[PDB]
RNA sequence: AACGACUCUCGGCAACGGAUAUCUCGGCUCUCGCAUCGAUGAAGAACGUAGCGAAAUGCGAUACUUGGUGUGAAUUGCAG
RNA sequence: UUCACCAAGUGUUGGAUUGUUCACCCACCAAUAGGGAACGUGAGCUGGGUUUAGACCGUCGUGAGACAGGUUAGUUUUACC
RNA sequence: UGUCUACUAUCCAGCGAAACCACAGCCAAGGGAACGGGCUUGGCAGAAUCAGCGGGGAAAGAAGACCCUGUUGAGCUUGAC
RNA sequence: CCAACUCAGAACUGGUACGGACAAGGGGAAUCCGACUGUUUAAUUAAAACAAAGCAUUGCGAUGGUCCCAACGGAUGUUU
RNA sequence: GUCUCCAAGGUGAACAGCCUCUGGUCGAUGGAACAAUGUAGGCAAGGGAAGUCGGCAAAAUGGAUCCGUAACUUCGGGAAA
RNA sequence: GAUGAGUAGGAGGGCGCGGCGGUCGCUGCAAAACCUUGGGCGCGAGCCUGGGCGGAGCGGCCGUCGGUGCAGAUCUUGGUGGUAGUAGCAAAUAUUCAAAUGAGAACUUUGAAGGCCGAAGAGGGGAAAGGUUCCAUGUGAACGGCACUUGCACAUGGGUUAGUCGAUCCUAAGGGUCGGGGGAACCCCGACAGAUAGCGCGUCGCGCGUACUCCGAAAGGGAAUCGGGUUAAAAUUCCU
RNA sequence: GCAAAUCGUUCGUCUGACUUGGGUAUAGGGGCGAAAGACUAAUCGAACCGUCUAGUAGCUGGUUCCCUCCGAAGUUUCCC
RNA sequence: CCCGUCUUGAAACACGGACCAAGGAGUCUGACAUGUGUGCGAGUCAACGGGCGAGUAAACCCGUAAGGCGUAAGGAAGCUG
RNA sequence: ACUGGCGAGAGACCGAUAGCGAACAAGUACCGCGAGGGAAAGAUGAAAAGGACUUUGAAAAGAGAGUCAAAGAGUGCUUGA
């Protein structure tokens, strides 16, 4: 019964979707994400998984704000001014 | 496009082909092997008799385990033969297509005979079947290409 | 099930939208290599995992 | 012990398959320059967004973009 | 009845106890001779024994455990070449 | 031992795998890594094919678990360090 | 005036058939082991193995017995 | 393999088995033959465990009513003896 | 003039592959690769050449360099055979006739007949779980291990309406925590080392005040909806 | 193989140490165990995942072109 | 007689090998040693760095009491040489 | 000092089983409850000029014809072992 018959009882979810990382890794009874350790303030990262680090590191996502920092640096973060109107 | 064998007189010959036909290669080869060098009129009636289970197609090469029938003794002494209707249907359509090509060329249909016919293996198609102890095996089909040429009987 | 959360229902709605064939005019663009939708999902073949 | 079938064998052609050759907006390695994330809400995650789009790329209800400036006549698969 | 010769053509059995081979007894029979064939023969069977893992006894060992000692329960796979 | 029913097998239409495969596949004796399909000497030996069959292929399944070796382990024990 | 279905008996009758299908204990005389019901090696062992009530021994009067813990503390203990 | 609600008539002690109504359904690839071997279900003269490690398997018993019921016993049972 | 065996092993002289520094050339009047029952050279590794295919690169020589030579490793990845049209399709009692539709019907639909599930059902719902599988229309292929005009497949469009049904609220086993106590820190204990939360009544004042206003049940507790009708697909939700 | 444990008949129990859903607690030398070294996601006499790691191996297997020349040893001593 | 392989001994009833393509194994680095080629020679070495330079990761130049190795050994050492 | 980030130059490096796992909607599809695991997949032609039309077929498609230097380049299409 340990094999096929046992697999018939699979209607209780150990993990749900994590609010923070979105993986189906939020252990419900532990109230803890096995992927990102949410709700712990610090993210879950380990140097013994190089692949895991590069899956989730900076640049794998949208870089919504950080992508524009280099452009602003080139202008010395100038603000409060505009190009002279065309003549 | 290019057939394995070219007719001796292209002006007096017609041809037709079929590619990737969903029919067993081995069954179709046996049917083609029984039609070679046969008049078109006799070939059509012969295939129709196969569809009616009145004449059998002898199996000479891919014949292991094939049953024995009296309808095949005339062409194959040991009596191994079958009635591969599906193969006959595809070849019958090819013969009719070649006959129509003859009419456009204005050939003498009554004197036409099968001067060339061959079956080639086409690309295999893949399904799967389930085996004991949670194993998966291939479940393949063996389609074939068919080409034939009809030539007028020269006097 | 019939009892479902708002969050899950929203995720299922997005998956349905993504489960369509590519528009025909996509294959006629200049320098196009997209042949078909490589991420098609069937409810009975591959499960969503949530 | 002909003929023909079968088996094997040699050649022509046709199949099967994707090797070889020639390629390359990719990789790898070395060197150089620069020092710039975040409670003024980051990285990450989610959802939405086009006249016709699913993805990728972009963007945020001002949503494959607004504005300024530069360039100076296109965009383009189709339509308008 | 015994000894010996040609001789392997034909035959050489039914049972109690034992997993047995071996043995022993009862009974029949003309006779109940002895052997080989990978100690013939398990993709022919059977699995009683032996020879995994459970368990008990005796003896041995401080102990874990041991015993050509006894005991009981213990999956016998595939041919289409 | 006989016989009866059903479903298979069997024949057909359609569909259609896998294990396995050095090359291969008739025997006797001989010698040989001491038990040959191949070698030596003989018996012999005639296309293609069907249904069955378990003698053989020291058949398949698995880098023997038994035993031994290694200056390999591991579980457990104690008067070992 | 209106009642439901249990029991008992008699006559007659069929080719002795009649719980007519279905359903549904074989029985007896003993030995070994375990008292019994219960439990056990999911996928080779269901047992004589485990548990069991009963019996007996041991520690402890809380500044305590047994036990957990890196530390702080905690389980038995809503206890005696 | 996977929790739970509703539950007709007849036979009968009975949501036993067997048949039926409401509702559902003929979905399991089909055709032709009726060899061996097999799987499942049966039957059998006379004998009745001689089979086999062993009564394995099968057969036999079976409901209800009346009568009747031993050893032994912890007096409750045994007993549907 | 003499002489010639060789596993393990050593060494010499050569062949071949890809670059680099040089040098000498070839090529759309056809390079590389590949094919050949063409021919020739070398003991040999190999080399040269005819013909074909192909359509843009390539070679010789000197030196120098290297991820530089395969039959094996139960070798790696990919491809392909024999086996073989073979093993095999066999549980759950069962189908038959006529007609319609269609290129095509043992398998679609209608009607008739004969059977089965037999209310602890092969019937009618729901919780989990799935996520559009729901409904309509259409359909080339593929798929539904025979077939299909068929569809839980594919394509296009449509579809889920609540003060009363639930979640929501309450607390259970328990979970997460302040302060405090530990801890290099990640973390450990968990209202136990503590100026609780606030509430009530007047109109800002009085009174009260025992350290969690937290999470934890779509089967526990719990404010309130019933008929009748309505869709291709929704209803104790839409209409009355 | 319908099936990496199923099918047929036959069997044990069936008001209780009964069966079962959901919630919740215990996590790897740890848990849990009416005790079989059982069970802890087809994994248990120490799970699973990544890393240390290309772990070490006196042992098994393999080890890629041509000719030419020379051409062995299984014996000595010492060594867990 | 079938190749490859371990072996005193393989055609072996020893193991790997169904077939084809491509990939596939003594390398790089540090230290030392013998041999050989080359330069210089009681010396030798441009090595850290500097000066520059094919507008330049090369090449060219620089050792002024630098440093390495060598030029002197023996001794535990004090020392002597 | 600098195998991350941003920008830049270079190479006796690899040339689609190579080189980063990833030359391409690659950390993607897919697998696992989870920690994690993790592919395959580049080339028509100079230009789509991507094959009008006739005829056969239910359709796929074939035959003839057409475009092109070439369909012996016909939408996974250079060469094609
Ligand atoms: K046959
Ligand atoms: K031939
Ligand atoms: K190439
Ligand atoms: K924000
Ligand atoms: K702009
Ligand atoms: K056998
Ligand atoms: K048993
Ligand atoms: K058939
Ligand atoms: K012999
Ligand atoms: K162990
Ligand atoms: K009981
Ligand atoms: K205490
Ligand atoms: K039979
Ligand atoms: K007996
Ligand atoms: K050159
Ligand atoms: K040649
Ligand atoms: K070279
Ligand atoms: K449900
Ligand atoms: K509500
Ligand atoms: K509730
Ligand atoms: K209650
Ligand atoms: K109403
Ligand atoms: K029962
Ligand atoms: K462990
Ligand atoms: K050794
Ligand atoms: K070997
Ligand atoms: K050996
Ligand atoms: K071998
Ligand atoms: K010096
Ligand atoms: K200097
Ligand atoms: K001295
Ligand atoms: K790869
Ligand atoms: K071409
Ligand atoms: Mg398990
Ligand atoms: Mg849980
Ligand atoms: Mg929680
Ligand atoms: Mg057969
Ligand atoms: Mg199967
Ligand atoms: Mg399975
Ligand atoms: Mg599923
Ligand atoms: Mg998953
Ligand atoms: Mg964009
Ligand atoms: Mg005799
Ligand atoms: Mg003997
Ligand atoms: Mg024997
Ligand atoms: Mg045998
Ligand atoms: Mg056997
Ligand atoms: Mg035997
Ligand atoms: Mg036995
Ligand atoms: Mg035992
Ligand atoms: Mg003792
Ligand atoms: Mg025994
Ligand atoms: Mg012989
Ligand atoms: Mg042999
Ligand atoms: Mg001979
Ligand atoms: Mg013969
Ligand atoms: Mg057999
Ligand atoms: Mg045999
Ligand atoms: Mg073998
Ligand atoms: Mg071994
Ligand atoms: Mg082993
Ligand atoms: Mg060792
Ligand atoms: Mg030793
Ligand atoms: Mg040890
Ligand atoms: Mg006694
Ligand atoms: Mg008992
Ligand atoms: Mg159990
Ligand atoms: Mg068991
Ligand atoms: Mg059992
Ligand atoms: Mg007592
Ligand atoms: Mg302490
Ligand atoms: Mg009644
Ligand atoms: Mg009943
Ligand atoms: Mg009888
Ligand atoms: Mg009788
Ligand atoms: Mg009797
Ligand atoms: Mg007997
Ligand atoms: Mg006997
Ligand atoms: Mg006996
Ligand atoms: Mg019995
Ligand atoms: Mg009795
Ligand atoms: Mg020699
Ligand atoms: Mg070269
Ligand atoms: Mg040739
Ligand atoms: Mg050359
Ligand atoms: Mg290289
Ligand atoms: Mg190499
Ligand atoms: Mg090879
Ligand atoms: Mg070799
Ligand atoms: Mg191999
Ligand atoms: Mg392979
Ligand atoms: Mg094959
Ligand atoms: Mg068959
Ligand atoms: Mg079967
Ligand atoms: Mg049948
Ligand atoms: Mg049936
Ligand atoms: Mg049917
Ligand atoms: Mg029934
Ligand atoms: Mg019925
Ligand atoms: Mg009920
Ligand atoms: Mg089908
Ligand atoms: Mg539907
Ligand atoms: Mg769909
Ligand atoms: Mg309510
Ligand atoms: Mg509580
Ligand atoms: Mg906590
Ligand atoms: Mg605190
Ligand atoms: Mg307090
Ligand atoms: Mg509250
Ligand atoms: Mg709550
Ligand atoms: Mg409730
Ligand atoms: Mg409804
Ligand atoms: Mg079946
Ligand atoms: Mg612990
Ligand atoms: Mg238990
Ligand atoms: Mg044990
Ligand atoms: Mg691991
Ligand atoms: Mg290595
Ligand atoms: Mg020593
Ligand atoms: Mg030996
Ligand atoms: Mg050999
Ligand atoms: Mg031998
Ligand atoms: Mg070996
Ligand atoms: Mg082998
Ligand atoms: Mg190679
Ligand atoms: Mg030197
Ligand atoms: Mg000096
Ligand atoms: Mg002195
Ligand atoms: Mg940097
Ligand atoms: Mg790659
Ligand atoms: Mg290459
Ligand atoms: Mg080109
Ligand atoms: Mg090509
Ligand atoms: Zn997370």
């Amino acid at each position: 019964g340990k094999g096929t018959g046992s697999f018939g009882k699979r209607r209780n979810k150990t993990h749900t979707l994590c609010v923070r990382c979105g993986r189906r890794s939020f252990h419900l009874q532990k109230s803890r994400c096995s992927a990102c350790a949410y709700p712990a303030a610090r993210l879950r990262s380990y140097n013994w998984s190089v692949k895991a680090i590069r899956r989730k590191t900076t640049g794998t996502g949208r870089m919504r704000y950080l992508r524009n920092v280099p452009r602003r640096f080139k202008t010395n973060f100038r603000e409060g001014t505009e190009a002279a109107p065309r003549k | 496009v290019k057939y394995s064998r070219e007719p001796d007189n292209p002006t007096k010959s017609c041809k037709s082909r079929g590619s990737s036909l969903r029919v067993h290669f081995k069954n179709t080869r046996e049917t083609a092997h029984a039609l070679r060098k046969m008049p078109l009129d006799k070939a059509k009636s012969y295939l129709e008799d196969v569809l009616a289970h009145k004449q059998a197609i002898p199996f000479t090469r891919f014949c292991r385990g094939v049953g024995r029938t009296a309808q095949a003794k005339n062409r194959h002494s040991n009596g191994q033969g079958r009635w591969p209707v599906k193969s006959a249907g595809f070849i019958l359509d090819l013969l009719k297509n070649a006959e129509s090509n003859a009419e456009v060329k204005g050939l003498d249909v009554d004197s036409l005979y099968i001067s060339h016919i061959q079956v080639n293996e086409a690309q295999k198609q893949r399904r799967r079947t389930y085996r004991a102890h949670g194993r998966i095996n291939p479940y393949m089909s063996h389609p074939c290409h068919i080409e034939l040429i009809l030539s007028e009987k020269e006097e | 099930p019939s009892h479902k959360s708002f969050m899950i229902k929203k995720k299922l709605a997005k998956k349905q939208r993504q489960n369509r064939p590519i528009p025909y005019w996509i294959r006629m663009r200049t320098d196009n290599t997209i042949r078909y939708n490589a991420k098609r999902r069937h409810w009975r073949r591959t499960k969503l995992g949530f």
